């Protein structure tokens, strides 16, 4: 879940 | 009974001591010792690179003073005299003296690069240029404590009868505009309570009974104030007339509280200067006396924070102790949202009447809806995570970008619930329809 | 020594009994039992066809509560707990704990199908959606009481240092708009009557500090409160708040001493629940309990009408002695006009504002004019048999009828006031001319 | 401790005797003498001209009266009975007598051509047209005084929970509008010295709680008041809410202070009567008591002044017995400078709303302008003659015509401040091509 945050901050 | 009294912003009580703080600020601090019948006055700079620090001798007990960068505001409640000094040499040292009444009192003053103004006890407010040419005479309730930016004045006052109040206006070109006149001032009171007798409280409370530490308007022209409790309140939205609000944006004690380890460190005070973006001045007080002590502490700074937090859910989810006690993540994203929100608008508020002061807002503005968006997605998959899909729902209309409702789509493929990406399928649908108008 | 409390409208104290209600209003009552160290709750409606009525154990010592038509809230002033509890079982029955400082406590708590409110002794405001997701915080001056409607709040506000006050604000989806914010509030505090501290009464007060019974918005969505005056005063102009004016509309000890036949019988007490139209809807009370007692009573129904009487020249006009007053026909027809100005004018700024909300009020307006101009008729006559020509003619500008106009000419012609007639008809051809543009 | 009594325009106590008077404005006054059980009435006028003295007897003891060019209401407090009476004969008298609850009594009463309007201790308000006939009531805080001039009418409240506050509406027939409503008021209360000083003048303060010695409108309608410290303020800027604002324009003790020879002759006490534009219609009392007695003395006129002057500086500047001290002509100049502004700018805005009643008040303000002027030379040749050019070129900016510059331009040339008349002509320059745009 915390890696398509990660999508969000790339 | 009580008795109204004078006040200077972030000057000390004397203590059990021959010397004092008249007044402490972003531009420098005015010290003073006692010498025999006589007093010395030092007037001290954060930057001695641009100022120059000097002194001088005191023989007329001048207990009233105002720091700014084009000099220094000097005021005797009493006798009613006053006094001017330029930093530069280019123009002259000037003093003057008041027509106070029998029973009256100077309870505080203010300087501009365009103004001096005078207040007293018994309500009158007087106005001068920089050379002491005067212009007006008004009447108010007692006044108690005043500052200025520029054009724009912030004066505090107090009754018996009509209470707590305060007001806002500025000295334009044109005429004087009032933007709150004698307004009701939301602050809390300390006097009541019997544990102000301690000692070092009982001197402050001689000192000054009202509690206030220091006012002054932020770093984009709003005005600020400091009281007993110990919280940074900030007027927000004081541009407009059916919004104006006071926010506590910072409770020093709970951040005392959490930076000691979650522990009761009521040895340590805190002392403001001005305040720089979301990040206020100040000096950090240890000991008993809870003013700072001579020579000078150094200075230190605090970032503001919602008051989100609960002491004993901290702990707990917390459980060397000294260190910073844990906080959660939805506490967290809570948080940073709030402040995200809080932060933006007020840049906004200013961007849109102040223009870019300092010439990167802009970027400040973006980082922050950036900040804004991932809070609300951090939120956005804990309630996703519970499965409430009306919560997440609502949670995704608070998003701005449309990159952020493609993440959210992902996150709600990934909870498993069809119905919340349908349904966030049908609301990006609807706003590139209305990004299509 | 004055001490703050938590509150919640149209409850009840226990008396000495093991039982009391929380709140009360048109839609249901929320009462409670004690057993032992636990309590049960009981959720009643005066509609339990469409609503279920329930009950649960409350094993926290829930001391505020809130009730409308979707759920009922609750809440715990000293532990932070709330928890809402909807009628249906489509939304979740949730819980959550708000964060306190030390000897603060919730004052009150309000909901809405739009909005969540809930406030605190130390002044401070926090807003949140219907999942308990928080939207903002405000300091105030210390908030005592709360009351909503749709997005429209009104709350009071009191401090010894600030007076007693109120704010208006509407929480829409632009923004929190205020209308007012601690504005004086013109209400006769029970303390006044210092001398009236009987055990009986020290009770209720010791429970209910302000006096006040009830505080809600009208049928018509305008704010109304009832107080230790035993009158019910309603907010006129609230819409245009450079207008706004507060009415005293009705007075139950002058109904109830007109209704014992003009006695000053101590027995019976109204209790206020909701304004509807013209009527209130009220519970009858009898005896020192002051305050409604278990089984509930059914509801009953009282309109307004204007304090314009002298009791003395009542009791000597209406010289079976219990039986309600036969009033003069002047007294009569003067209320009368008043009243039906007041209401058509009410009723003007909701349709005006607000539209037709039930869908008949055109009706309604047009049947207030008919009897305000009746009122009027009545009032006229009576002058011309005072041959007063300067005051008759007055009263013929007031009418809004040509009908009414052409019987003023008959009544002049019986009168004999052709001076009268002369001047009504020019009135009459200045209408037709008005009628004609 | 407070408490709530009547009070009508510039009364007197009985004192030791059977006779007082009711009020005076400057149409006239009204006295009455008590006998055994009855009382007689009589009505003075100093237009006697226009208006014909006259008397009449009251057996129900009145306590309350009001005057004006078109009739006198009378009233009283306990009874509530009340009685209007026209100075023509054609429009015959008319009584009423007006509800009270128990221990309610009425504090004030006024009137306009056609409005009448009552007030009470409990905060209620009723009005009534110039026949009787009953308008509107209304509940506000406690109001402790009444003023009215044509349309235009002033009002004072006051409350221990509310604080002081005042209103100012307009009557008008078109429509009825608000300018303020129950807003703060400034003014110095008299409390604290009855509590401590006890100088047997109790009575007056037992007459007169509030110690408000007098209010009226101005000869302009200017709102005007005169306080228990012997001080009349002025509201300006009233039509403007944002830069409306009290002004104290004359100071009753400083001028006996100087008529004396700087002597504190407290024998003597003043007592005003109405403000014709910049002159106070006043009475010259001496002795025990501080308001006038039977038969009339003749009234005094005296002029207002600024507040800018101080006892030891001029005792100094000064050092046969009694001669009115000697002032420095800087101090005479600013005060002239401040006063001419002050009435050019009041001129100003009543011509510009209300413009000329009579045709010349424009060659007035031609006069204050040159007055204006002509002070600010003389302050500006001060500054040149010890060569500040700083202050000398900042007071230039404030002269208006050309041939005051070209005076200032004389005035460099004898100072030899080549410099200054450079600088001067540049600003000449300047504003020439302003006049020539």
């Amino acid at each position: 879940f915390d890696d398509i945050l990660g999508e969000f901050e790339s | 009974k009580f008795r109204y009294m004078p006040f200077s912003p972030a000057g000390t009580p004397f203590g059990f001591t021959d010397r004092r703080y008249l007044t402490m600020n972003e531009v420098g601090y005015v010290s003073t010792v006692k010498n025999s019948e006589q007093y010395s006055i030092t007037v001290s700079f954060f930057d001695v690179g641009r100022f120059r620090e000097y002194h001088f001798e005191d023989l007329f007990g001048y207990d009233l003073c105002f720091l700014n960068e084009k000099g220094t505001l000097f005021g005797q409640s009493k006798t009613g005299q006053i006094q001017y000094r330029p930093h530069d040499s280019i123009h002259s040292n000037w003093t003057k003296i008041i027509p106070l009444q029998a029973g009256e009192r100077i309870t505080s003053v203010a300087a501009t690069p365009v103004r001096v103004i005078v207040g007293t006890s018994l309500g009158y407010f007087r106005s001068f240029n920089q050379f002491g040419v005067p212009f007006a005479v008004e009447k108010t309730s007692p006044i108690v404590a005043l500052t200025a930016q520029n054009y724009r004045v912030f004066s505090v006052h107090y009754s018996q009868f009509h209470g707590l109040s305060y007001s806002l206006s500025e000295l334009g070109t044109s005429s004087k505009r009032y933007y709150k006149r004698e307004c009701p001032l939301p602050m809390s009171l300390p006097n009541i309570n019997s544990d102000m007798k301690k000692d070092a409280n009982l001197d402050y409370y001689n000192f000054n009974p009202m509690g206030i530490k220091s006012l002054f308007f932020s770093s984009y022209g709003d005005p600020c104030i400091f009281g007993s409790d110990n919280t940074l309140l900030l007027l927000s939205k004081w541009r407009s007339p059916e919004e104006s609000k006071w926010l506590p944006i910072l409770d020093s004690n709970m951040e005392i509280w959490k930076m000691s380890g979650g522990k009761e460190t009521t040895d340590i005070h805190v002392w403001p200067l001005a305040l720089a973006y979301d990040t206020l001045n100040c000096i950090l007080v240890k000991g008993k006396h809870i003013w700072p002590e001579f020579p000078l502490p150094l200075p230190s700074e605090m970032e503001i924070r919602m008051p989100v937090f609960v002491k004993s859910k901290l702990l707990e989810e917390n459980k060397e102790e000294d260190k910073e006690i844990q906080i959660p993540v939805s506490m967290a994203a809570e948080e940073e949202y709030l402040r995200s929100k809080v932060l933006s608008e007020l840049l906004t508020d200013t961007l849109e009447n102040d223009g870019e002061m300092y010439g990167n807002e802009n970027e400040v503005l973006a980082a922050l809806n950036g900040a804004y968006d991932k809070a609300l997605l951090r939120l956005f998959a804990s309630a996703c995570s519970d499965q409430n899909v009306e919560k997440a729902l609502s949670l995704a209309h608070e998003l701005k970008q449309d990159r952020a409702l493609t993440a959210a789509v992902k996150i709600s493929e990934r909870a498993e619930l069809p119905s919340l990406v349908k349904k966030i399928n049908n609301i990006r649908e609807a706003r590139y329809e209305q990004q299509l108008k």
